[PDB]
């Protein structure tokens, strides 16, 4: 069955670097475009970045400000995640979601998150 | 002495014609040849109720436009009306193939019944048909679609080859519409349609070609980078259809009864439609004169007199009107 | 730029219907993803769509999207309807997946 | 015109008489008053309505949708469609405009002609006995009363009965 | 008609004569019978023919396939034909039902005119000699044997040579 | 021609005058020389070009680019087009043609009718006083100057005046 | 007494013409300018003898329909005549891609002579030439094929690039026919022409293109589930044509050199073709008149009258005729 | 001198001037106009006071594709006519059909203003693609092999053909014409050696317009000593919308665009009459027409506000009367 996977790192001072990774396995890895959601311990969700299945055009969100890019490697089945800490304020539960086919307009990426991945424990602070 | 003058009568008439010799001379009756009034209505030609689309074009109307759902389809029409301003035509971008003389085809049908050749409850057993809707084609706010083409997804991981033929049994050409789609992307591809590469092959007795993808990313029309190609036919009364496709295939949920009626045209215009009885009918007005010329405007639908660019068309029945 | 707005707490009496609300812009020509979170769980997908309801998931969880706001229209709630839920949407405009702080709905 | 009859010996209309397009004055000490001819306005309305009818009914057409719509990528045949509307619209409008011309001439030269052939056919009955003034006016050398008025106007004139109160008269 | 002639004073046609279109009658004391003018019937068929050869000769066609045929998928280029052809349908209906309305008119016009003409002639060359009395007939105040019937038929007549045997008519 | 007087009674032209397309010409005692009236030459000329001019700007067209181009496998097109410039060129080459065969037998009968009419208007001012010598002229019966020469080419003759001059002279 | 009365020729003549002014008149001589006659014999025109394929159309006989051998073909003629009964055209089914334009061109000809662009007998050494048989043109019973035309099969089990050109040295425009086979199913594809992907090229000065099978199965039309699209191009004098093919092509046995002459035009009818020589020809019956005006059909073809939806255009010649 | 005669006569002098009737067929009139102009001035000249085009030894394919034997003319910003010689040969020179040519030959024809511009400079906008290494010997200019001017004909650059992504959104308020092509070879050992790809597509989105292009890849008989054809293809950018040009393999990109605004309604006079200086209502290849007659006999093909052709040789409207001088 399909069963999106979690890797992350357990804590980095503002100004360090840790790795995200999405070993995804049990389907076709190639043809769905992984995302990555997080979300404050007691606060709502919010989305970090979203990849396309080919491993090209990258999404992400505005928060980053260009320092987080997320990578896809479709060979090996498992998606990356650049993690270049430089702020305290990114202590979240990480998850990588699956984007199911959408329906029309936006299919590749526009899709219900039918299978969510577990979360990591990612804190960054002094 | 007695008189027994010969003379010709006049009168107060004012009645202007033009001859070859002399121009403005007044006579004392004429009939003008020359129809330059109309009542500004789109009203009934031949005895049948004319077909309004209001803010639909053909393309809308045929292809099931959730904007198109005020009109109503019930008997024969003799001309279909556009108003200048529709635009709720095709709400997803792409070119409609053969669209002019579908247009003209369908102008005037005498028996259109829209009926179901498929339909959506049972004729798609192994594909899904409730995603197909789009944001690019709003009926009320939410996602809506064609209801007169069901636009496939495949269901589950899979899209088998689709077969299926519609024996018509009607004894009239039963218009069919179809639909292509082509990603803007490889990926949109493979992820609505299983199969990277799609073959759509549609058969009849006469009509027979294969449709594949053109995957490449356009600029944006209506919020959408892909375009959404729609095809067409007429199936004979008693031959066949078949429809095969392993992907991007846009099928007929509602085909549409047909028998065409000496053919005619399309008129677009503002104006609103009453019930009258007129042979001729222009854009700008309806007009019921057997008199040979008019200048109201040269698009016509009937049996309409001669558009013409005079102002001054006038026989002088009578004679020279010279009062006093 | 597109900004998604709950309630953070919406009443209900057991066995009444219960209406959860995803407000902002136009999200009617717009997929919402409608998904509940229990604590210590991953979002599980409730409504995938403007309407339609998946598999192992009860009939009761139905949504209908509108000119402006999504509503999560369950048609009575129980005491397993005790969560967060959220609302995702791709935005098209901007290329974003934006989610809400959710409605906390208490069964009471 | 052409015949002479309008803007001819006559140049006035008579604003008394509505009866028919032509018409007469008899002026004799029975009485007075405009009196049209019935059978030369019968028959002339006749033929003018016939021609009337043959402009508009020759004309007879058939269901024809003159309106076609084309694309950008055939704009040679759109601009062979407005070729062939617009050839269209010369050749009607140069035989429907002159053919007004010359349909208005003929159907004047046609009242010219039945106004100058009345005065012929006056001419014809009444021989000498009248002296010939213009403007259709017949000086009668004789008292003719309102019979002779019928007669005349019907057609036929005994020119023998008042022929020698004529020549006593123009004596 | 527009002349006058034909239908107008001269009411019937002759079944007699078939020399000619336009011919005479003579009462005269050597012989009867209709004789035609050779000259005028001459230059009537002439023009009359020339009439027809302009109608006929005038209208040139080239070598012209009007048949195109066009299937399903080109209905608009078919109807655009059909147009074409509707409407060449038209104007040449049209043209040639007026055409013959009008040189019928036109000829009938011209046969008022050579009979009207006829008579003008024959009026100009007796002068006050003859007595007009309707029906184009020209009842004479002399003997006028068959060589004056063939003076006044040629179209040269001595007015002077008869003057005297005229003056003893009329008083 | 139809009305007669071209070619007809008046055989010859006159190559003498200069000053208008109708003329008259006078052999009193006071002088000689061909005279043309500027009132019925002028109306005469002014719908003579007027006619023209509804030959000529009635025939109004457009910017059309009569020319298209076609390559070849659109050879049902081409002929379309082919028959489309053909039927124009049969349609307007055979109205052409005949228009310019009737209008000319038409202005050609208009100047018929307007020398013919000025010879009615000169027998109806005249009388009897001048006979009708033929050759659509006028030998008078009394010493008439210049002028009573100008009074009847001004349509302005005092008949009275010269009766007894006329009816003494007739004798 | 004595008189000389004029008088206007009358007889017994009823010829009625409709003057703008009065309707019905009777003249005494008039000449009709509205000729209702016609022989009825589809004739030759321009002093050639017209073409007829009798029970065939156009695409039978260019292709060599085993129908309609029968005809003598000719080196000349004015128009091409098809009973509107005649169905025996393409037998096995397809749509002739450029069909209304190639009749149109092929209406009247010159010089028309069938010749052995590549003789069956030596010009294709390496493919099958007689298994090339159908049973959508039957022969005596028999399935056979077009005598125009070759269906090459895989000779063995391989088809080759089958390479072969024509360098036109006739001084004429030779038209050149081939057809591209669609099969029902992959596996009469591959039992076929041996090569699943197979590519036509026709080449020449002016006239490239590229064609592929389009290979799904199809609603039965005379018993065959596939097509067979016809495609034409007319090879200018000294030009040259090129046919590559790894599959799908049915080859000319026989072109056609061919030269135009002003274009003409198609007469459908069931009229009997006999000899006479008239200007005018159309499917009703041939038109041998001078007049401007006809109503017997529209369609017309030659130094034809123009076309009136008139019945009386009788134009007068004679006098009223009032006896 | 016993009567003064005061005869009734028409006017008559020495004109030979001859008109047909309806009854008789020759008959001479003292005045007459000529409603068929048979005379032309011979020289192609302007309409609506606009300099008509003139490609010279040149067409249409030739001047917009940007030939190197028909660079001479002057280009101008208004035309009622594009002047071409009956011979024009030096037109498209590497073998090829321009898709939709007579199409676009009927809309470049009344071009109101014509500025071409360099839509994509061929300094800057083409960096990963060669653009020096792409002249042949169909075009040759001074005897040296050479390409279009309007069009760069992109090589592989180094071993590999990036795929080729470039937009021009229209920001000119006018209609943009662009015309690029697509190359097929004549082996397919000519399409690895010059575009690095061997299954290549070209697509050109207008937002209107869209279709892919694929080689057709197969050797042909000489013309004009290349073995190989040279489609070209081109479409009208909307005043509004984008174009996009994506590429793998086989595409003559555009160096200029031709920015157009359409009065439409004129077309292409083919003759070798010389262009020079006048004031005309309308113009035939055999020569203008300054008349404000009806009819004309000149040429079929009249481009203007100009007479209807007839087969005519005397339309004369005899305005005077009969002329029988004694
Ligand atoms: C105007 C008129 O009365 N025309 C009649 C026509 O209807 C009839 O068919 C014909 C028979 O000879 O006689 C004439
Ligand atoms: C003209 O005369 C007619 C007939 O006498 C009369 O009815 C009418 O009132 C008059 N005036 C107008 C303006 O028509
Ligand atoms: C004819 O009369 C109308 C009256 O409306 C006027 O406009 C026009 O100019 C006149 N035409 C001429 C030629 O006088
Ligand atoms: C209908 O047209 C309006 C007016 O432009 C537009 O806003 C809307 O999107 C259109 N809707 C559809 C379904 O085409
Ligand atoms: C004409 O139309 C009117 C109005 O709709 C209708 O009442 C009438 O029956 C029609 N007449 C005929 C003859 O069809
Ligand atoms: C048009 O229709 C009306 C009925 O509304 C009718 O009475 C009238 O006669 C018609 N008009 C003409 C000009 O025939
Ligand atoms: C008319 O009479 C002539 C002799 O004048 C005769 O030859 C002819 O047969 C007659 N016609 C008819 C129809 O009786
Ligand atoms: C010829 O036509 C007949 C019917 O007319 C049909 O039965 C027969 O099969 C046809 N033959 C061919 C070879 O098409
Ligand atoms: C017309 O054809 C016939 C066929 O019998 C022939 O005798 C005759 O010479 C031909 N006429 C011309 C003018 O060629
Ligand atoms: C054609 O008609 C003419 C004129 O009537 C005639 O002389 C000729 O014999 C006719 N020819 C044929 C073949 O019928
Ligand atoms: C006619 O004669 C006049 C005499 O004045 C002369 O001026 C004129 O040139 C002549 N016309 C011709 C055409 O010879
Ligand atoms: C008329 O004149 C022309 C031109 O001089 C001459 O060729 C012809 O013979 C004359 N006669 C006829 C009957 O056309
Ligand atoms: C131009 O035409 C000449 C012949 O006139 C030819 O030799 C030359 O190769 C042509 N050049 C081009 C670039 O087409
Ligand atoms: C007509 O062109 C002439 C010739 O040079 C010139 O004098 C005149 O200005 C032009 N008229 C315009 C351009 O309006
Ligand atoms: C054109 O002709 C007119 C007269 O019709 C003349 O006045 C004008 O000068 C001419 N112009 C040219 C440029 O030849």
């Amino acid at each position: 069955e399909v069963q999106l996977l979690e890797s992350g790192g357990g804590l980095v001072q503002p100004g360090g670097s840790l790795r995200l990774s999405c070993a995804a396995s049990g389907f076709t890895f190639t043809h769905f475009a992984m995302t990555w959601v997080r979300q404050a311990p007691g606060k709502g969700l919010e989305w970090v970045s979203t990849i396309d299945g080919s491993g090209g055009g990258t999404y992400s969100a505005d928060f980053v400000k260009g320092r987080f890019t997320v990578s896809r490697d479709n060979s090996k089945n498992t998606l990356f995640l650049q993690m270049n800490s430089l702020r305290a304020e990114d202590t979240a539960l990480y998850y990588c979601a699956k984007v199911s086919p959408g329906m029309v307009d936006d299919p590749h990426l526009g899709g219900a998150f039918h299978i969510w991945g577990q979360g990591t424990m990612v804190t960054v602070s002094s | 002495g007695d008189t027994l003058c010969i003379g010709y009568h006049a009168n107060n008439s004012t009645d202007t014609v033009d001859t070859v010799l002399e121009k403005n001379v007044t006579v004392t009756h004429s009939v003008n040849l020359l129809e330059d009034k109309h009542n500004g209505k789109l009203c009934k030609l031949r005895g049948v109720a004319p077909l309004h689309l209001g803010k639909c074009n053909i393309a809308g109307w045929i292809l099931g436009n959730p904007e198109c759902e005020s009109l109503s389809t019930a008997s024969s029409w003799s001309y279909i009306v556009e108003t200048p301003s529709s635009d709720n035509g095709t709400c997803y971008p792409g070119d409609f193939i053969d669209y002019e003389e579908l247009r003209e085809q369908l102008s005037s049908v005498s028996s259109f019944e829209r009926f179901e050749i498929f339909p959506k409850t049972s004729s798609w057993p192994n594909h899904d048909s409730n995603k197909g809707v789009t944001a690019a084609c709003p009926h009320a706010g939410a996602k809506s679609f064609y209801k007169n083409l069901i636009w496939l997804v495949k269901k589950g991981n899979s899209y088998p080859k689709l077969s299926k033929s519609y024996i018509n049994d009607k004894g009239k050409e039963v218009l069919v519409l179809w639909g292509i789609h082509h990603p803007s992307t490889s990926a949109d591809q493979q992820s609505l349609y299983q199969n990277a590469d799609t073959y759509v092959f549609v058969g009849s007795s006469r009509y027979s070609k294969k449709f594949k993808p053109e995957i490449a990313i356009r600029p944006k029309v209506r919020d959408q980078e892909g375009r959404m190609n729609y095809y067409w036919t007429l199936v004979e009364p008693g031959d066949k259809i078949t429809f095969e496709a392993t992907g991007n295939l846009v099928v007929p949920r509602y085909a549409f009864a047909m028998e065409r009626n000496a053919g005619s045209g399309i008129i677009i215009s503002d104006t609103p439609v009453h019930d009258c009885n007129t042979t001729c009918q222009t854009p700008k007005g309806a007009i019921n004169t057997s008199l040979p010329f008019q200048n109201i405007h040269p698009i016509t639908i009937g049996k309409c007199p001669k558009y013409v660019k005079s102002t001054k068309l006038r026989l002088a029945t009578g004679l020279r009107n010279i009062p006093s | 730029s597109y900004e998604l707005t709950q309630p953070p707490s919406v009443s209900v009496a057991p066995g009444q219907t219960a209406t959860i609300t995803c407000g902002g812009n136009n999200i009617g020509l717009k997929t919402v993803h409608w998904c509940q979170q229990k604590p210590g769980q991953a979002p599980v997908v409730v409504v995938y769509d403007n309407n339609d309801r998946p598999s192992g998931i009860p009939e009761r969880f139905s949504g209908s999207n509108s000119w402006n706001t999504a509503t999560l229209t369950i048609t009575g709630v129980e005491a397993g309807d005790e969560a967060d839920y959220y609302c995702q949407v791709w935005d098209s405009g901007s290329h974003q997946v934006v989610f809400g702080g959710g409605t906390k709905l208490t069964f009471l | 015109g052409l015949f002479g009859a309008i803007a001819g010996f006559i140049e006035g209309g008579w604003t008394g008489m509505v009866d028919g397009w032509y018409g007469y004055h008899h002026q004799n000490e029975q009485g007075s008053g405009y009196a049209a001819d019935l059978k030369s306005t019968q028959n002339a309305i006749d033929k003018i309505t016939n021609k009337v009818n043959s402009v508009i009914e020759k004309m007879n057409t058939q269901f024809t949708a003159v309106g076609k719509e084309f694309n950008h990528l055939e704009k040679r045949i759109e601009n062979l469609n407005k070729k062939v509307d617009d050839g269209f619209l010369d050749i009607w409008t140069y035989n429907a405009e002159l053919l007004v011309l010359l349909e208005n001439e003929r159907t004047l030269d046609y009242h010219d002609s039945n106004v100058k052939n009345l005065y012929e056919k006056v001419r014809s009955q009444l021989k000498n006995n009248a002296k010939e003034i213009g403007n259709g006016c017949f000086e009668f050398y004789h008292k003719c009363d309102n019979t002779c008025m019928e007669s005349v106007k019907n057609g036929t004139y005994d020119y023998p009965k008042y022929s020698e109160e004529a020549k006593l008269n123009r004596e």
